[PDB]
């Protein structure tokens, strides 16, 4: 192949151009997103039961659906919660690699068959089934700065005018509205109802009868009478359209002929479908949209389309309506793109600099400048063929591959310059000889590096999905790199390089360059001198090698591991939790203080606070809230003190003084769809019908035990909500029957008045919406109000609720949890400083084994992955080692010589560990993939040293010591030029701060340290490895030359 | 004030002792009028009951619906706590806002022993709730022949 | 595929303007287009024009005074004039539907409306003419 | 059966349409509701969409809106069909 | 049409470029391809 293209340099150019063309097109067309799919696919079933308590939801809805969730493929686990807002969410999580469409369809199909068993009130709200593990693309807020709209007015505008044009926008797929379209609200007055001997039953009946859409056939309808001349639709009752029409619904015609209208017993207004959530944006009423990215969609295209679409809409907004963008991952992603292209461009420049420093002509510096972009561009085409996207992980995979690509270019060019100088051959013929020295090794290296990077791709779960992104990117670029080194760079060497006179080493040059050549020629002789003396006493250095191997192991077990570094994503979260029974108004004052703090004490860093009153991360309820804080751009937040991590620690400190609530600020994880990373995720499970109270007791037992091991477990806490007072009202059946009051009228009166009831639909400005009845607030606040509601007996008398009921306080749950269909309580926690999450987990299981009989447990989330993915790391690296050995055995035609390459592995690893340890970083995924690429480069350096030495003995008959020294003499320069370019090119990543610097620092630091010790140590140790391995495994005259 | 209530709800002894030792109102009532004694009787923390009574906790505190710690303890079968409360002056015939007495509640659950203790302490066996029902009526309606006898 | 030739345009009510105002806008566009026969040819709506329909209003007060339930009224009107699927029967071994409807000659003309009677709570039969009124208006036979 | 265009549109068509989201590769949706008491809602997908997956996603969203339709409509059957396929033949049956 | 008009020029631009490149490789020459590529109008005028 190299000879073919040396003779056809235009054909070689055409192949490189077509590669670049394919990659450039792939770049224009591939999906771009912050991360690919990493979280295991999850499907969430959501239902609502207006007015229902947690237990009612759980026992009429949640259990019913759960009992039908079987016969579903690739299911890992199922979890659910049922809460006091009358909401249930059941989440089914599937194995990594499950096709999410098939999982959603199988869940829906099983749900579908259970729908006739759910209360009609739940069926009528809609039971949704959504892919819930997809990432948030943006959060749009909508406010009215004229101050003329409630959150209900704004939510209606968004629902009716905005939300569907967004769903139709290019690449969107899934949209959550903050609030609801309008409902017609009928706010009943029990005093006026009783005055006319009416109940909510009568109100509901009248609405269903007088807000109705009737099918009435046709005049002249078919089959018609002969001779019919007229055909017309008959139009009878049609849905009502306004508060005025609902107000004139006729409830009753009195004895004296007078009329009771709906507006005589109720206030009537357009309002929300429910009022459990107050949403504010910088203290103003707000609605909005949570917008998810569809699987495998382009995020930069979708975001820019959404924003132009909303601009298509702005002219038609009512006065004051304003669109805000508190969350959009687009800026952070573009930062990431820009930083990686920057790193790539400056790597190219530094390779030019090192090429000209050592080879001193601009002609040679052009070839790596051509080859590396060709390979980079082309890697995109390979990614496209395999269906990957451009994302944080694939992009850092490319920057981690720069060392390997730069090396293929340097190795080809430098070896031709060496052959010309040492033999006076002309470029064309020097390139043919040089490719003959190295191309077999290049092909072996490709197979070896495959063996290093491919096994990664077969890790399971989420972390398997992350590694696979690096594994396919790096292997693809490396494979393309070797192709380019056999096709294009030889052709370019032959045609572009200028001859060098035999023996000319530039020492007769003037100025800096002549000084440098004499300096470097002298340095090489000192190097070979030093190696030659090392080879006189190899046993001593073997001992030094063991020392290094031991220290590496020591550093390895002391380095804490982690997942992905936290980033400053320009947003963070603050949670708000008030005591049991606390009301919405009280939560609102706390949220108003949180908002005020950020917009005054952090006026310089904070752009907005999006405050939600009524849901939190522990659950929902009037005593829960969230404040989503969006910061000013990173550029206007200079300094460590103005980054998310510092802002959030101040806020939490500042909010320690607030005594009427628990308020905590925290950063997002790097991959928000995953949450977590840190700690463990434990499920305590009632496996014997013990009931909720006995479960809580067991939980409290476990929690106290854990607190007695702060040496190992830290912050073991329940994830959800504590029991709270609830008002238990008992209907006396005997008294109801004695009075002639039907239980149906009682329960409907109580539920419709206090819980509210969806009656039927109406048409609001051409759009179908819901009608709700409920008591006006002031007649449904306190237990005293219960007795103001009257029910009509069979004999016509009105009977107050107090005549047939009684009440008392008790405790119950506002949020019931279940795990794999059994009652459960989720417990969060983590390992104490300097402990393994694996051993913390072991302690949890031991504590848990002491709990009462019938209480079991399981691991979920981050911990389920670990508990099913720990045996992988040793056996996959065992596979890698074996295949590397085998590739080397084939390359060298030898079962023993492979060892002299394979021993290089610790040399780079010790430097990586030192740089991470010195810098206080962790063993995380960027560190791990850096390790493999450092190890890859060091092994490649060793393969070529050993290849040159073996070929000197085989094809030129030189003795062991002479071949070894000549080999390392020839390799010193290309080894040093790659290492210098690569160490310099990673330097900006080591020192980077700001947007994305968590990842940059993690890829740069272990690579820089490991490149240093791999370079410095390998150039002395692999001559030793080769000499000692050849001496230990041989037979006849290898120390002496021969013919 | 509030630390006592949740301490007594949680069942955390030395805390409670430290809080009267630091001056916490034993008669502090949450939003539904439950006192630490209500909470301790409810959940069944016998030793806590003794410590608050030892510290002057109103043995006949009532919540916003008229119910007393003895009601809670009788209802849920905490026999020893019923005895303790009764030895410390618990009104054996206290009525909540529904007319319901500890005897009614204990009868409704079938706690024969509590019923006998309450009777021994002078529970009015003929006390009627707002619907005219006595503990005997409850036992008949429940079918509990053992209880129906004692009454 | 149909089509090939020409263009296919959708006019859209994006502000709750309602069907009548939409038709007006449409007619405006259609007349403008007709004033450029140099460029546009045969610009026409794809669907149907509004037609007379018979609007019948039930008087709730009179129905309640007579003791006639609205359910009986709307079922009588719909079942007789529109027809109603009741339940299934078996025809030569095969399940099929049962429908009730008025015989054609009692559901042709507005005069026929008053021949239908509804039974009040007190047992008297009340003709539709006692509690309803009617007028002509325009509406759409095909809403897009 | 028996319904006018507006009645069809406001008790059936709008209800179903409000639940047609969360559907992949959708280019546009159009509907008509007429005086014969009939509605047809047509969802058109990008060239290259797998038609089985599109039909299943539409059906699934329809399924969840079925309890909100009048019982008279549910009882007629609400069908979901691939409508862009070509006609193979038209057979007539007469009695001479 | 409203979403498929930018395609025709850029896809034929791609065709032209790849044809040139294949010819350059066939002939080992950046210029000789032009002497084939100029034939394109000759057949097109007769079709038109
Ligand atoms: C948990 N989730 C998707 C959020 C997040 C932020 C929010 O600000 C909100 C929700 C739920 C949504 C659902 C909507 C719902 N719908 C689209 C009309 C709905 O009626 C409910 C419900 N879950 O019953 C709401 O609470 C709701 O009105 C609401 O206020 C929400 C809301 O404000």
């Amino acid at each position: 192949m190299p000879n073919f293209f040396i003779d056809r340099p235009i054909f070689a150019w055409v192949i490189a151009i077509i590669i670049m063309l394919a990659g450039g097109l792939a770049i224009l067309k591939l999906p771009v997103a912050q991360y690919p799919t990493i979280a295991p696919p999850a499907v969430t079933i959501s239902a609502s039961y207006p007015g229902a308590d947690a237990k009612t939801v759980q026992d009429t809805v949640t259990q019913v659906i759960e009992q039908n969730m079987n016969g579903i493929d690739n299911l890992m686990y199922m979890s659910s919660n049922s809460d006091s807002t009358g909401t249930v969410q059941i989440t089914l999580t599937f194995e990594s690699g499950t096709d999410a469409d098939i999982a959603q369809v199988q869940v829906q199909n099983k749900l579908q068959l259970a729908m006739p068993l759910l209360p009609q009130e739940v069926q009528q709200q809609g039971v949704s089934v959504e892919k819930s593990s997809s990432s948030f693309l943006m959060v749009v807020g909508v406010i009215n700065t004229d101050g003329t709209m409630t959150q209900e007015d704004i939510s209606d505008y968004v629902a009716a005018n905005m939300k569907d044009a967004i769903s139709r926008t290019s690449g969107v797929g899934d949209v959550q509205l903050f609030g609801s379209q309008y409902a017609m609200r009928i706010w009943m007055n029990p005093n006026e109802l009783n005055k006319f001997q009416l109940t909510p039953v009568d109100v509901i009946t009248a609405i269903k009868a007088q807000n109705a859409q009737v099918a009435a056939g046709q005049l002249g309808g078919t089959p018609p009478v002969k001779g019919q001349q007229l055909n017309a639709s008959i139009i009878a009752q049609t849905r009502l359209t306004s508060t005025e029409e609902f107000g004139k619904i006729l409830l009753k015609v009195n004895q004296d002929g007078s009329r009771v209208l709906l507006r005589d017993v109720a206030k009537i207004e357009l309002g929300g479908e429910n009022y459990d959530i107050i949403a504010e944006f910088n203290g103003q009423p707000a609605s909005g949209l949570g917008i998810k990215l569809a699987t495998g969609a382009n995020a930069l295209d979708t975001a820019a389309a959404i924003r132009a679409e909303l601009a298509k809409m702005e002219p038609f907004f009512p006065s004051g309506l304003k669109i805000v963008y508190p969350y959009d991952t687009t800026p952070f992603v573009k930062i990431s793109i820009h930083e990686v292209v920057k790193t790539l461009v400056e790597a190219i420049i530094l390779v030019f600099l090192v090429m000209y420093l050592f080879l001193q002509n601009f002609r040679a510096t052009l070839i790596p400048t051509i080859a590396v972009p060709v390979v980079l561009l082309g890697t995109f085409a390979v990614l496209a063929a395999f269906g990957f996207s451009i994302n944080t992980l694939t992009m850092f995979g490319m920057v981690l591959a720069i060392g390997l690509l730069v090396d293929d270019a340097i190795v080809v060019v430098e070896n031709v310059e060496r052959v010309m100088a040492e033999e006076g051959l002309p470029p064309k013929e020097a390139t043919r000889k040089s490719m003959g020295q190295i191309q077999g090794a290049l092909v072996g290296i490709a197979m070896v590096l495959s063996a290093v990077f491919v096994p990664m791709a077969f890790f399971g779960g989420s972390t398997g999905a992350i590694y696979r992104q690096f594994s396919i990117t790096i292997v693809s670029a490396m494979a393309l790199s070797v192709l380019v080194a056999l096709i294009l760079t030889p052709a370019l060497c032959a045609t572009m390089l200028k001859p060098i006179a035999k023996g000319d080493h530039g020492e007769g040059k003037k100025g800096f360059f002549g000084w440098f050549n004499r300096m470097f020629e002298k340095s090489t002789h000192h190097y070979t001198d030093s190696v030659g003396g090392i080879l006189r006493s190899t046993g001593r250095y073997l001992v030094l090698y063991l020392i290094i191997v031991v220290g590496m192991a020591y550093l390895f077990v002391r380095l804490p591991s982690s997942f992905l570094p936290d980033e400053d994503q320009g947003v963070f979260m603050t949670m708000v939790q008030l005591p049991a029974g606390a009301t919405q108004e009280r939560t609102q004052k706390v949220l108003n203080e949180v908002t005020h703090y950020y917009l005054t004490k952090e006026k310089n860093n904070v752009e907005s606070v999006f405050a939600w009153n009524g849901f939190g991360f522990a659950g929902r309820g009037q005593n829960t809230g969230i404040a989503f804080v969006s910061l000013k751009d990173w550029a206007d937040r200079p300094g460590e003190e103005n980054k998310v991590e510092a802002i959030t620690m101040r806020a939490t400190r500042a909010f320690s003084q607030i005594k009427d609530a628990m308020v905590f600020a925290f950063n997002l994880p790097a991959i928000v769809e995953l949450g977590t990373a840190t700690g463990f995720d434990f499920e305590l499970i009632d496996q014997a019908g013990l009931g909720h109270e006995k479960l809580t007791q067991a939980r409290n037992q476990l929690l106290a035990e854990a607190a007695k091991h702060p040496d190992m477990l830290t912050s073991v806490r329940p994830n959800g909500l504590e029991d709270t007072p609830q008002f238990k009202i008992d209907i006396d059946q005997e008294k109801a029957q004695a009075l002639g009051v039907s239980i149906n009228d009682i329960n409907t009166t109580l539920g419709a008045a206090w819980g509210g009831s969806y009656v039927n639909d109406f048409i609001d400005r051409g759009r179908v919406k819901k009608v709700y009845v409920m008591s006006e607030a002031k007649y449904r606040m306190l237990p005293d109000d219960i007795g103001d509601w009257y029910v009509r007996a069979a004999d016509g008398q009105m009977v107050p609720f107090s005549a047939f009921s009684s009440s008392r306080w008790e405790y119950g749950s506002p949020r019931l949890e279940r795990y794999n269909g059994l009652p459960s309580m989720e417990i969060l926690g983590q390992a104490a400083p300097g402990k393994s999450t694996g051993e913390a987990m072991e302690l949890m299981e031991q504590l848990a084994s002491k709990l009462p009989t019938g209480v079991g447990y399981d691991w979920t989330g981050m911990s389920y992955q670990e508990r099913l993915s720990g045996n992988q790391a040793p056996s996959l690296y065992a596979i890698s080692l074996i295949v590397v050995f085998l590739c080397l055995a084939a390359l060298y035609e030898s079962w023993s010589i492979p060892f002299s390459v394979m021993l290089v592995v610790p040399l780079g690893v010790i430097g990586a560990l030192l740089a991470a340890t010195f810098r206080g970083l962790t063993n995380d995924v960027y560190f791990q993939v850096g390790l493999l690429t450092t190890i890859g480069l060091s092994a490649k350096n060793a393969i070529l040293i050993v290849e040159f030495a073996k070929d000197l003995m085989d094809k030129e008959g030189k003795g062991l010591i002479e071949a070894t020294l000549d080999a390392v003499r020839m390799r010193l320069r290309p080894i040093l030029m790659t290492s210098l370019a690569f160490i310099l090119g990673v330097m900006p990543l080591v020192i980077s701060t700001g947007a994305g610097s968590g990842a940059q620092n993690a890829v740069g630091t272990g690579v820089m340290g490991g490149m240093v010790t791999a370079t410095v140590l390998a150039i002395f140790f692999v001559p030793v490895f080769f000499v000692v391995v050849r001496r230990r495994f041989s037979r006849k005259n290898e120390d002496i030359e021969h013919s | 004030g509030k630390k006592l209530l949740e301490a007594a709800r949680a069942g955390r002894d030395d805390e409670v002792r430290i809080l009267m030792a630091n001056g916490a109102d034993v008669n502090a009532a949450d939003v539904v009028g439950w006192t630490p004694l209500h909470l301790a009787a409810y959940w069944g923390h016998l030793e806590i009951v003794e410590v608050l009574l030892k510290n002057g906790a109103d043995v006949n505190a009532y919540d916003t619906l008229g119910s007393t710690p003895l009601h809670l303890a009788a209802h849920f079968g905490h026999l020893e706590i019923v005895e303790v409360l009764l030895k410390n002056g618990a009104d054996v015939n206290a009525k909540d806002d529904n007319g319901i007495t500890p005897l009614h509640l204990a009868a409704n659950r079938g706690h024969l022993e509590i019923v006998e203790v309450l009777l021994k302490y002078g529970a009015d066996v003929n006390a009627q709730d707002k619907f005219g029902k006595t503990a005997f009526d409850i036992s008949i309606n429940n079918g509990n022949e053992d209880l129906a006898e004692i009454l």
